[PDB]
RNA sequence: GAAAUUGUUGAAAGGGAAGGGCAUUUGAUCAGACAUGGUGUUUUGUAU
RNA sequence: GGAAUACUGCCAGCUGGGACUGAGGACUGCGACGUAAGUCAAGGAUGCUGGCAUAAUGGUUAUAUGCCGCCCGUCUUGAAA
RNA sequence: AGAACUGGCGAUGCGGGAUGAACCGAACGUAGAGUUAAGGUGCCGGAAUACACGCUCAUCAGACACCACAAAAGGUGUUAG
RNA sequence: GCCCUGAAAAUGGAUGGCGCUCAAGCGUGUUACCUAUACUCUACCGUCAGGGUUGAUAUGAUGCCCUGACGAGUAGGCAGGCGUGGAGGUCAGUGACGAAGCCUAGACCGUAAGGUCGGGUCGAACGGCCUCUAGUGCAGAUCUUGGUGGUAGUAGCAAAUA
RNA sequence: UUGGCGGAAAGGCCUUGGGUGCUUGCUGGCGAAUUGCAAUGUCAUUUUGCGUGGGGAUAAAUCAUUUGUAUACGACUUAGA
């Protein structure tokens, strides 16, 4: 329905929002994913770090740097569970990547934009009450990836900059609430409530 | 010779058909469709267009008008499978409409030779055109904002869904 | 207004086919707003057009179109099967297409 | 001006060409069937070339029949072209290969005055 | 698929049309399936069926 | 004066072979049907 | 005590939308509706209308895309080996 | 390694079992439409991130016949008797 | 019952992959849906079978036509065709105003073997049909003879004092 | 045009003032046809070239020579108005 979505990846399960944006992108949707640091994998932290491991140990003998690539940054483990749930070696999977975009935090192409969620990939609506998760920004620097102090500290000024914004966008949302108010309880506003409005 | 000769040959004359058994019933129209129906142009020139009709003509079209000076769709006939049937309807007797048919809107075909490298209306056209929307606004003036309603176009919006929305 | 369309909105989403073969002779196409096979019956038999452009003009425009029309419907999602003169051409899984609302029904 | 006809259907209009005539210049493309032990295309895998079989022959009405409808009669003299007088409508004379340009022009003289088509009414002439 | 309880597309086994180019016999064998068709008379198909024959199954008499 | 093999020119494609099948897009290229008898002579070469 | 409704089944009950097909080529048959003339949905499609009249449809060919496709011949129970 | 009855492969493509001579389904003229078999319907991948009652949390879970393995013995893990 | 312990192998790795945890797991129930060259209906091709039709005009009674069913295949059998050298006959066939041959991501016919045409090149003979006859059809045989590639401007052209 | 704010990939967000256009908030007047019963019926944005007329700025690298902190060859590292 718009252009481009933007996911808000915070809460989410890493394959059903991997398997939902796959069958998005193929249909011809533009989906960037941003926050992929807050992103979920069910299952305690002890057991994916241990999958991890598993993946980590996969290397071609004979030469290191031509083997399966373990890429160490959340939005990197994101695309790897999009990857391979798109057919990724022909020219309509490469050109279904090419509408996608992964990214930690919020940047300011997107900072200002409009973020969704999917309810069937949520942790929240998915997940028992009960059942451990791990998070995928600690699982990340378990593993090596160097950059989420940083992250933290751009979405903590991202947050303060957001409230701001948030404060006066409210303010003028009761003003005009309180505009429509008074101009309610008029021969329009009855035809229109009438009518269904 | 090159080629020898075929024995036997075959016959020139073409056999006459076998006589079908095709009639010709009359079209049985959809119910929604009555004359004095404010309709919605979905193809041609006028497209989204909301116009009024007024008689079902015999070679299975609909007679319909704008009127002209509503919104400048002239007396036309459109076929019944392109057209929306609203339920707005406007009353339509007071209209001498039994003068159209279908030899009334003949084209005069044009000839191979008459190329238009690069590139007029009839008079009685135009009078019957004024005299039957004469008719019609006197009706569309009784209702408020039909006027208004029949020079407006139609489109569809963002997450309009022509399978649930009523006409 | 500042909007003209007439028609609906849809995606040419892939042929027809078993897990490995595929049947170009017929295309699958999401329109979007139906949901179920019973919103789906609404458009069948509706024509639909897949309209493109090219650097070579032919009989005075720069724009082509494949024409064809809804058959019935696939699945429980709302998608349908459409059949078209020429069959769609492979690249455009996944690209934009009208489904018109002649012939109606209303 | 041709006999009335039904609509002509070609069943399988590609050349039926011989396997590996791609692979190998010495393998010409004039079809030969694989009598092989382990051939694929012998026994008929998915994905492999198509064989010449009997379903996919013409139909009876429209068998030997040209795009204009006519058959096609090889003439080399206008002694071979009058034995199309009468079937004008089904026969279509084709001048043959090795008829001189002054022999050409008499025979499409007599076919113009008879009224019999002649499918290549351009070879060896001079302009 | 059909089990087939039968061989399929099994000449009858029954020699017509004599393998004889005699065009004397053939106008023979003319006259006599005319004959077979038209007169309901066991005689003309008997003889017509001895038309057929080879020479061995033809012994003089 | 064939082929294998080669030069030049042109066109096209090419992320660890190439070639093939069904289907269509795109570019290039190409055959076929277009008169027909006809009321008719608005007609010249007065019967075309 | 009196019903209703579900479920299952039947109708030579009515009716709307969509798709694919149009083989055959004088008549002959079985029927239906009518007192009759005749008509018909009854042994296979007709009627009405438009655009173009050309590379537009189509064919050929190169390429692109989707899915598929292992090297032939041979011996062998078994061959891409 | 060797017998019995039947069905197959060899001599056989096609849909399914990722893959495979033999399993499951089904046997093959050239096409169109419809419905299915076996197998499936998160995404790769056509098809319900269907509906319903439970069970299970594994610091080697488990995931579909042929078939690509696991046992004796144990556990106030949890469930029902 | 499910889970766990019992449970150790050598390149890095496989519920097919991703991944999945009130499942996208396990047991069970109900529907909807997907699609095989299978089933149903129709067209067309062929095969087999059962029939109709010597009447005049015009031909082919091995002709034309009606009806039903059927179509996998190695080894192997049979049948109908396609192409080649030469022979009898015929078309009073083609041809220096260009035969034969050769080249041609130009056209047409045939399911196919193949056939036909246009254009280029070329220079002296050749074809259709009915029959006769064979030294008659190649991808393979570490085939025979001849010609030619990649390898490759590569190995190398360094003993005997200069 | 005034003042700010934004460096995560800011390349955008907010604001002051005047000018100018439109206004369907409400009521009027004129026009539209013939694209003939549909045909995307052409309204987007990406790159490049060639012309005008209006600003702006006036270099290096390689070979060859040279070095030996380098070196099989390329490459490297030095020097030369
Ligand atoms: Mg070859
Ligand atoms: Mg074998
Ligand atoms: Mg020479
Ligand atoms: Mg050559
Ligand atoms: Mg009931
Ligand atoms: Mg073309
Ligand atoms: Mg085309
Ligand atoms: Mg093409
Ligand atoms: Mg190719
Ligand atoms: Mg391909
Ligand atoms: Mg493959
Ligand atoms: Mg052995
Ligand atoms: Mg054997
Ligand atoms: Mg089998
Ligand atoms: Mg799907
Ligand atoms: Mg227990
Ligand atoms: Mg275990
Ligand atoms: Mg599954
Ligand atoms: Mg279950
Ligand atoms: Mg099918
Ligand atoms: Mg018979
Ligand atoms: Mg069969
Ligand atoms: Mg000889
Ligand atoms: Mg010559
Ligand atoms: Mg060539
Ligand atoms: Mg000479
Ligand atoms: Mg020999
Ligand atoms: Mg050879
Ligand atoms: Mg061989
Ligand atoms: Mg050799
Ligand atoms: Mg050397
Ligand atoms: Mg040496």
């Amino acid at each position: 329905v718009e252009p481009v979505v933007v996911i808000d990846g915070k809460g989410h399960l890493v394959g059903r929002l991997a398997s939902v944006v796959a069958k998005q992108l193929l249909n011809g949707q533009k989906i960037v994913v941003v926050r992929a640091e807050e992103l979920n994998i069910s299952g305690e932290f002890f057991r994916n770090k241990l999958k991890y491991h598993d993946f980590l140990r996969k290397a071609t003998a004979f030469n290191k740097t031509r083997g399966p690539f373990h890429f160490r940054a959340p939005s990197r483990i994101f695309y790897k569970a999009l990857r391979g749930m798109v057919s990724h070696k022909t020219a309509r999977g490469k050109a279904a990547l090419e509408r996608l975009k992964v990214f930690e935090g919020i940047p300011p192409p997107y900072d200002k934009k409009k973020r969704v969620v999917v309810p069937q990939a949520l942790r929240v609506l998915r997940l028992k009450p009960g059942r451990k998760y791990t998070t995928l920004g600690k699982l990340s620097t378990s593993v090596g990836w160097k950059y989420e102090d940083v992250v933290a500290k751009l979405e903590a000024k991202r947050k303060v900059s957001s409230a701001e914004y948030y404060a006066k966008k409210r303010a003028f949302t009761k003003k005009v609430a309180s505009a429509n108010a008074t101009a309610a309880e008029s021969d329009v506003a009855k035809q229109l409530a009438a009518l269904g409005y | 010779t090159a080629q020898q000769a075929p024995k036997w040959y075959p016959s020139e004359d073409v056999a006459a058909p076998k006589k079908t058994r095709k009639a010709v019933r009359p079209q049985k129209l959809r119910a929604s469709l009555v004359p004095g129906t404010v309709l919605i142009l979905l193809a041609g020139r006028f497209r989204g267009k909301r116009v009024v009709y007024l008689k079902h003509l015999e070679d299975n079209t609909l007679l319909v008008t704008g009127p002209f000076k509503v919104n400048g769709v002239p007396l036309r006939r459109v076929n019944a499978r392109y057209v929306i049937a609203t339920s707005t309807k406007v009353s339509v007797e007071g209209v001498n409409v039994e003068k159209f048919n279908v030899e009334y809107f003949a084209k005069e075909k044009l000839t191979k030779k008459e190329k238009k490298e690069a590139n007029e209306i009839k008079t009685e056209r135009v009078e019957d055109q004024k005299v039957v929307d004469k008719a019609l606004l006197a009706e569309i003036k009784k209702t408020p904002l039909l006027k208004q309603y029949l020079s407006a176009s139609f489109s569809l919006k963002n997450g309009d869904k022509p399978h649930l929305l009523k006409f | 207004a500042e909007s003209h369309r007439l028609y609906v909105k849809g995606k040419h989403l892939s042929y027809q086919r078993s897990k490995r073969v595929n049947n170009p002779n017929v295309s699958l196409i999401k329109i979007e707003g139906v949901a179920t096979p019973q919103d789906a019956q609404f458009y069948l038999g509706k024509r639909i057009a897949y309209v493109y452009r090219a650097s070579k003009e032919v009989r005075g425009s720069k724009i082509r179109v494949m024409w064809g029309k809804v058959t019935r419907t696939h699945g429980n999602s709302g998608v349908v099967r459409a059949t078209f003169r020429n069959n769609l051409p492979a690249k455009t899984f996944g690209a934009s297409v009208r489904i018109f609302l002649y012939p109606s029904n209303i | 001006a041709s006999l009335p006809h039904p609509k002509i259907v070609k069943k399988h209009t590609k050349k039926f060409k011989r396997h590996h005539s791609d692979r190998y210049h010495r393998v010409a493309e004039n079809w030969r069937k694989q009598k092989g032990i382990d051939s694929v295309v012998r026994r008929r895998f998915r994905g492999n070339i198509s064989q010449p079989k009997i379903g996919y022959g013409s139909n009876k009405k429209t068998k030997f029949l040209s795009p204009s409808g006519h058959k096609t009669f090889l003439v080399a003299n206008v002694k071979d072209l009058e034995t199309l007088t009468m079937h004008t409508k089904t026969y279509a004379a084709e001048i043959a290969h090795n008829i001189s340009a002054k022999n050409r022009v008499v025979i499409l003289a007599r076919a113009k005055a008879l009224g019999i088509k002649v499918t290549n009414p351009k070879g060896r002439l001079a302009l | 698929g059909i089990d087939h309880t039968s061989k399929q597309h099994k000449r009858s086994g029954h020699r017509t049309a004599p393998k004889s180019d005699n065009v004397y016999l053939k106008l023979l064998v003319k006259l006599y399936t005319f004959l077979a068709r038209r007169t309901d008379a066991p005689f003309n198909k008997v003889v017509l069926k001895a038309l057929f024959l080879s020479k061995i199954n033809r012994p003089p008499v």
